[PDB]
């Protein structure tokens, strides 16, 4: 025993304390990724096969320094003796020892891994992905630990929410120059191992907190020169984290520190394309996929969600300044004109329009309609603005003045109040009582929800698990069926709604489409399939009665997009609203027992069936950028036939340039949109029901890997979960055949009715019980790490 | 316990060459993952120096399929006829993990020096 | 009785609009706090005093005659 | 039409970002604030500075659009105001 401790400092002369009985080990409880020919999955078990020694601070003070020591056989000691004395000069490489001790009457080699810390990225990573409220624990103890917080925060009531405690983000952002300095360190472990010839897959399980990795126990070697580190699980489970934790903000600042001042960049500097590679290449040096700056080049959609995650992380590095429209100046008629000719995606990079007219001559309608419709001039005549009543970046005002809004309290009809007053109703201690009213407003109404808007976050979704995501959602449009239409084949609803800021002032929607002939219309429709057209939505306050004093407000979107949305997206959706029997119920009514046929397909061929709902918080302004044009991506995905790629690109920067981060004009000034959806173009409650169906399949699929898999009883589901991870993480292209199979798996046992951002699901508890499909516990995780929002009791 | 690669993937030969229809009977040492929706080749191994061309006739027959290769990674088996000094190839867009499973399966059924 | 008291507020906060109060920003947000507070209130007891209290506003003009409008 | 031309001759291109087109040639600064304290850390004095320039205070108004004087704006008086003010200034040269 004691001569055991001697040999575990050994020359190190630590103060080991033996937090572990005797030579006996300790089973802790720790996260793992396991992938063997048996099962596979991220999930946390019991691990036995080492003893922890916590080392001792001159006054007595424990710090997290541990000492872990590995018992096995001879083989594994061999096989790691061997290779350790390989890469041994790399920093990331934490110092091994390798002895041999008489444990008992045998000889046993141990081999010990000193200064480690408590937890490993593992421990995090489960953490942060799967939450709970009341089961924190590791969470609280990691967060403490590295000084970023204090234990009596965690006494804060709803500490834990980003919505009502505001201050959590920078709770998170104290841990975040670890995992910084975690990858800068790993990058020079993948470099080492190539250079001396390794081969294996490294694992966020075996790499501390410090950064060093301390574990080759499935490792193999080759010639030096030539080594394939496969980071593939690695960044794909640690994607997210990076953005919830705003790991890059050093790059803000001089020299790449944060005691330093920012960098000042250049005002003018629009194409920021090599700073771009510049950290791609110093922080994910070793990733296979192809980076390309600008989404232009992509080969196809798979490609644009690829560049565009990797877009969104970089974009928080440069000013907020350089996103936006792109102005030129052109001469017509002799006359210089201020026209938007290119646009800067956040997540799409550069954008040039290809048909820029220079020294033109003269305006037809068209002309004028478009010139007339985009922020760029008047943005270059107004007047700079700087409101402190919000936090999102403005642009300027157009007006001299600041016009104020209000709501009116709402008539009362006295006759029928009285009336049911002498009915007997309306007394004390009745079932029945007045909850819903015409609430009213102050002067600040409008300017009280935008910073509402300010709820969303640039946010990074787990790229792999998005991919086959977006391959299993897109079979619950298979029956569907769309594709461009002329001008001639438009239905239009009611011709006598307002068209927008810079059309309301001279007419409404009857005029534009009346006056322009099916010619103008179609040359507009393919002038936008190559080109961007900023827009303006305009801002209304709502006047309607409500449970809860919120000043509801709608979007009324510009008359261009209105065309330029509805000869595509009409044909896509009245195909979906014409169809019945299938998951989406959108366009179908409850007379006539509709109602009734409805349920009894959501309770088609339930095992053991149970029904569940939920309700997000804020679906509208929460929703991250990546999901909206995810939602946009299925949507055009009907277009196989009718366009070519590069007509589909510019129709998807067209719609996330006027619905995605446009302008918005409240009150007489100019404001950009970080994100969200504007309730008011074509295509809101669609795009909710793809979102809605996203984040069902994505919580099934988290529930169904971190599951323990040995556990797990029939053959059937076990095959399912090797396969699957495998499909996830191991697998560059598609299949068909297992998405398809995954399909019938969930439409058998999971079903679901969906109409916009509300669910009923009919679900088998037995599965739900075993974790073999998604519960509340599952989906509050995914809207937790997926959605910036933590979801309560109240909404489900 | 994330292994690298359970199972072995076995090898056919196959025919390579420098360029263009330089492919000419059969030269290579093509190890390849079968999958049902077709043969799906990951490596190359040869004795010539440079070989930049591959080539493989499709299931119908009426057509053949090009590939790609690599600079030549070097490297020295022993065998039977002593030392083998040979050069393995990888198509062009193979990521890393197909490199990690042939090269693991190379050198654990393979002896190398 | 409460029913009564939320309809009566109702009326004298749109009697107070249409008196073109609103154009008075302070007085104008502080008489939508009363409303909204008597709306969402449960207790008969406090919607008394915020209806009296929002009342005071009415009755602090002149541009309604009270005498002849109490005809009883 | 004499400022936006030094910009825009100073692209590589011609193509500059639309949100410093209002921010380094408009010729008016509004700005809106809520309560006397943040008026203290921005608008304090007869003049200040944002954007790397220097800006001049001649008009302030509140959200009933009526004439405040510079002295009114104390911290014993703010309670007296209406507090989305608006203050306007000039680009001083
Ligand atoms: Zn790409
Ligand atoms: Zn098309």
């Amino acid at each position: 025993a004691q001569s055991f401790l001697n040999r575990v400092c050994g020359v190190s002369a630590a103060r080991l304390t033996p937090c572990g009985t005797g030579t006996s080990t300790d089973v802790v409880y720790r996260a793992f990724d396991i992938y063997n020919d048996k099962v596979a999955g991220f999930a946390k078990f019991l691990k036995t096969n080492c003893c922890r020694f916590q080392e001792k601070d001159e006054d007595d003070n424990l710090i997290d320094s541990y000492f872990v020591v590995k018992r096995h056989t001879f083989s594994n000691y061999q096989h790691e003796e061997t290779i350790y004395n390989l890469l041994k000069d790399c920093p990331a490489v934490a110092k091994h020892d390798f002895f041999k001790f008489r444990i008992d009457g045998d000889m046993v080699p141990h081999i010990s891994r000193q200064r480690l810390t408590k937890y490993t990225m593992a421990d995090l990573v489960y953490a942060l992905r799967h939450f709970d409220e009341g089961n924190c624990d590791t969470l609280k103890e990691i967060l403490v630990t590295y000084n970023c917080c204090d234990d009596d925060y965690f006494n804060k009531k709803d500490w834990y929410d980003f919505v009502e405690n505001p201050d959590i983000l920078r709770v998170y952002a104290n841990l975040g120059e670890r995992v910084r300095q975690a990858l800068l360190k790993t990058v020079q472990f993948c470099d080492a191992m190539r250079n001396a010839g390794i081969v294996g897959v490294l694992t966020l399980d075996n790499q501390d907190l410090n950064g060093n990795w301390y574990d080759f126990g499935d490792f193999i070697q080759t010639t030096p020169g030539s080594g394939v580190p496969v980071v593939d699980s690695y960044y794909s489970l640690l994607m997210p984290i990076l953005t919830l934790t705003r790991a890059l903000t050093a790059e803000s600042h001089v020299d790449t520190d944060l005691t330093k001042p920012y960098i000042k960049w250049d005002l003018l500097k629009y194409d920021f394309t090599e700073e771009r590679l510049k950290l791609f290449d110093r922080y994910f040096k070793y990733w296979d996929q192809t980076y390309h700056p600008n989404c232009v080049n992509c080969l196809d959609d798979r490609c644009i969600l690829h560049c565009a995650n990797f877009n969104v992380l970089f974009s928080t590095v440069f000013p907020p300044t350089s996103f936006g429209p792109l102005v030129r100046k052109i001469f017509v008629d002799g006359v210089p004109f201020v026209v938007s000719t290119g646009y800067h995606f956040r997540e799409l990079g550069v954008v040039h329009n290809q048909d820029v007219n220079l020294h033109s001559s003269r305006l037809s309608f068209k002309e004028l309609l478009v010139y007339a419709a985009d922020p760029a001039m008047h943005a270059a005549s107004g007047n700079l603005l700087l409101d402190k009543r919000t936090t999102c970046f403005s642009v300027a005002a157009l007006t001299n003045n600041v016009a104020f809004q209000t709501v009116k309290p709402g008539n009362f009809n006295k006759d029928f109040y009285d009336f049911a007053v002498s009915k007997g109703f309306f007394k004390e201690g009745s079932s029945v009582e007045l909850k819903h009213f015409f609430f009213a407003q102050d002067g600040n109404a409008a300017i009280s929800d935008y910073d509402y808007y300010r709820y969303n976050l640039p946010t990074m979704c787990d790229i792999r698990q998005l991919l086959f995501v977006v391959e299993v959602v897109d079979k619950y449009f298979d029956c569907y069926d769309g594709g461009c239409i002329n001008a001639n084949q438009v239905i239009v609803n009611n011709l006598d709604k307002s068209a927008g800021f810079p059309f309301n002032k001279w007419g409404k929607a009857r005029l534009y489409y009346d006056s322009m002939s099916y010619e103008d219309q179609d040359a507009l429709f393919a002038y936008t399939k190559r080109n961007v057209i900023p827009t303006i939505t305009q801002m209304n306050l709502k006047y309607a009665i409500s449970a809860k004093n919120r000043a509801r407000t709608v979007a009324g979107v510009s008359i261009c997009s209105t065309m330029t949305n509805r000869q595509f997206h009409q044909k896509l959706l009245k195909s979906i609203a014409a169809t019945r029997g299938a998951t989406v119920v959108i366009g179908t009514s409850k007379f006539y027992g509709g109602w009734h046929n409805m349920l009894k397909t959501v309770y088609s061929d339930v095992e053991n069936p149970h029904l569940m709902g939920w309700d997000y918080p804020k679906c509208d302004r929460a929703m991250p950028n990546m999901l909206r044009i995810m939602a946009s991506l299925v949507l055009a995905r009907k277009h196989t036939t009718c366009c070519s790629l590069s007509h589909r690109f510019y129709r998807l920067a067209n719609e996330c340039a006027q619905v995605l981060s446009e302008m918005v004009m409240c009150g007489g000034s100019l404001y950009v949109k970080p994100g969200g959806t504007s309730s008011g173009d074509a295509t809101t409650a669609y795009a909710n029901s793809v979102f809605n169906i996203c984040q069902a399949v994505t919580a099934n699929v988290n529930a169904l890997l971190s599951t323990d898999g040995n556990k797990i009883a029939d053959k059937y589901v076990r095959n399912l979960q090797h396969r699957l991870y495998e499909c996830l993480y191991r697998n560059r292209d598609v299949d068909t055949d297992f998405v398809n199979e995954f399909y019938a798996y969930l439409r058998k046992h999971f079903s679901m009715m969906i109409l916009s951002d509300d669910a009923v699901v009919c679900f088998n508890s037995t599965y739900a019980s075993q974790g073999l499909v998604a519960s509340i516990k599952n989906f509050k995780s995914v809207l937790y790490y997926q959605n910036n929002v933590f979801m309560s009791e109240a909404k489900c | 316990n994330n292994e690298l690669s359970p199972v072995a993937l076995r090898q056919m030969s196959c025919a390579a060459g420098t360029t263009q229809t330089a492919c000419t009977d059969d030269n290579a040492l093509a190890y390849y993952n079968t999958t049902k929706g077709g043969r799906f080749v990951l490596a190359l191994l040869s004795d010539l120096q440079d070989l930049k061309w591959a080539r493989f006739p499709k299931s119908d027959g009426t057509g053949t399929i090009y590939t790609e290769l690599e600079p030549p990674c070097r490297f020295v088996t022993d065998t039977p006829k002593g030392p083998k000094v040979k050069y393995l190839y990888f198509i062009k867009g193979l990521n890393n993990l197909n490199r990690g499973m042939v090269l693991g399966s190379l050198a654990a059924t393979v002896r190398l020096q | 009785k409460m029913s009564d008291v939320k309809c009566t507020s109702v009326v004298l906060l749109s009697v107070l609009q249409q008196l073109r109060v609103e154009s008075s920003s302070k007085l104008w947000a502080q008489c939508v706090q009363l409303h909204n507070d008597i709306l969402l209130a449960k207790d008969t007891t406090e919607a008394f005093e915020k209806m009296v209290s929002l009342l005071s506003v009415l009755l602090s003009m002149q541009g309604a005659v009270d005498i002849n409008k109490l005809c009883e | 039409n004499d400022a936006l031309n030094n910009i825009i001759n100073n692209a590589r291109d011609g193509c500059v970002p639309l949100n410093i087109i209002p921010l380094t040639t408009a010729a008016k600064l509004m700005v809106v604030i809520p309560d006397y304290n943040t008026y203290k850390n921005t608008c304090d004095g007869t003049t200040f500075t944002y954007a790397s320039a220097l800006w001049e205070i001649q008009q302030v108004v509140d959200a009933d659009s009526k004439i405040v004087q510079l002295s009114e704006i104390s911290m014993d008086n703010s309670p007296n105001l209406a507090w989305p003010l608006i203050v306007t200034a000039l680009r001083a040269n």
